[PDB]
């Protein structure tokens, strides 16, 4: 699918104690490329992958300044929301923000988004048209009236249609050899007995990128999806991902089951079996 | 105000093999609030390990990766210990080269 | 590149 640039902000109040902490991470597709964390002294926006390191000092200065000012805004925001909900000043709360753009075939914004959450729940979000907001509750409706009167949606739209996509197309170039390379998973099937009438067959997918993948089991061409164990896709540690799908079968029917792996890194979808 | 417990996976980067250097991973996700303590243990003792930058999934729940280099053998026991407000007591997940 | 600070909550 289409490439995307996205940022994820987490602000956490520390009462008090008596300030916040603010963390930002930036991704291109499933690859983290920058981070900011004012838990560190003299905080700076910093590179998290080789290909971004080549940005000049002015970029890093501008990004740093920008996020530090954003951190201040979220510090104030936490105080404001505590007020909206008439909550105790002694408790810590979270304000999360999620925004990004997707690149279309014409090199323009395919679609963009901006979503915010308070204490882990939807608070306010920009609608698909990038021109109106959806408030989750009465408190968010106060924020909404402020953002409507302030032209926040129009600034967001211009960013998403402008700087966001422009930056994305740039990063995609800089990190060509890695961002635009599909890394197929290395696969195999393992067997793990249990009692006499149970045997776990596990289909592995290792070191793949991007994150999107399909692992399914079939019993003579019939899907076995409902008794299948599917783990959450997990980071390999090197920028790639891992995943596996297991299912218990009769200790003799091993040959009667097939694992099917679909990943854009493959030439053809795979069909694995236990040997 | 709503707390979600951490899910934990402990695993190696490459297929385990005694004597061969590898990488030990403890992936923790689905939790909230963000405050959490995650330690990789070797025979019950804390290891040097680095932690990823705090991020979150589409459902707002946080995830972190704690990981370190290690050379698996036939003796050493590895595990991940996780402390979170949602947890009655520390969550200890022993490493299994089969899962 | 990051967006400028959002309006106040």
């Amino acid at each position: 699918g289409p490439h995307s640039l996205s940022y994820f902000y987490t602000a956490v109040s520390r009462p008090d104690r008596g300030d916040s902490r603010f963390i930002a991470v930036g991704y291109v597709d499933d690859t983290q490329f920058v981070r900011f964390d004012n838990y560190a002294p003299n905080p700076r926006m910093e590179p998290r992958v080789p290909w971004i390191q080549q940005e000049g000092q002015e970029y890093w200065d501008r990004e740093t300044r920008n996020v530090k000012e954003t951190a201040q805004t979220y510090g104030v925001g936490l105080n404001t929301l505590r007020g909206y909900y008439n909550q105790s000043e002694a408790g810590s709360h979270t304000l999360q923000s999620m925004y990004g753009c997707y690149l279309g075939p014409d090199g323009l914004l395919l679609h963009g988004y901006r979503q915010d959450a308070y204490d882990g729940a939807d608070y306010i979000a920009l609608n698909e048209d990038l021109r109106s907001w959806t408030a989750a509750d009465m408190a968010a409706q106060i924020t909404k009236r402020k953002w409507e009167a302030a032209d926040e949606a129009e600034r967001r739209r211009s960013y998403l249609q402008g700087l966001c996509v422009e930056s994305l197309r740039r990063y995609l170039e800089m990190g060509k050899d890695t961002l635009q390379r599909a890394e197929p998973p290395k696969t195999h099937v393992t067997r793990h007995p249990s009692s006499d009438l149970g045997v776990t067959l596990r289909c592995w997918a290792l070191g793949f990128y991007p994150k999107e993948i399909s692992l399914t089991w079939q019993r003579e061409g019939q899907d076995q999806s409902q008794d299948m164990e599917l783990v959450e896709t997990r980071p390999s540690g090197d920028g790639t991902f891992q995943k596996w799908a297991a299912l218990v079968v009769p200790p003799g029917e091993e040959q009667s089951y097939t694992c099917h792996v679909q990943h854009e890194g493959l030439q053809e979808p795979l069909t694995l079996r236990w040997d | 105000f709503v707390a979600r417990p951490p899910k934990v996976q402990v695993y190696s980067r490459h297929p385990a093999e005694n004597g061969k250097p590898n990488y030990l991973n403890c992936y923790v996700s689905g939790f909230h609030p963000p405050q959490i303590e995650i330690d990789l243990l070797k025979n019950g003792e804390k290891m040097n390990a680095e932690q990823s930058d705090l991020s979150f999934s589409k459902d707002w729940s946080f995830y972190l990766l704690v990981h370190t280099e290690f050379t698996p053998n036939a003796v050493d026991q590895y595990s991940c210990r996780v402390k979170h407000v949602t947890l009655d007591k520390p969550k200890i997940v022993k490493w299994d080269r089969d899962h | 590149a990051t967006a400028a600070a959002t309006e106040a909550y």
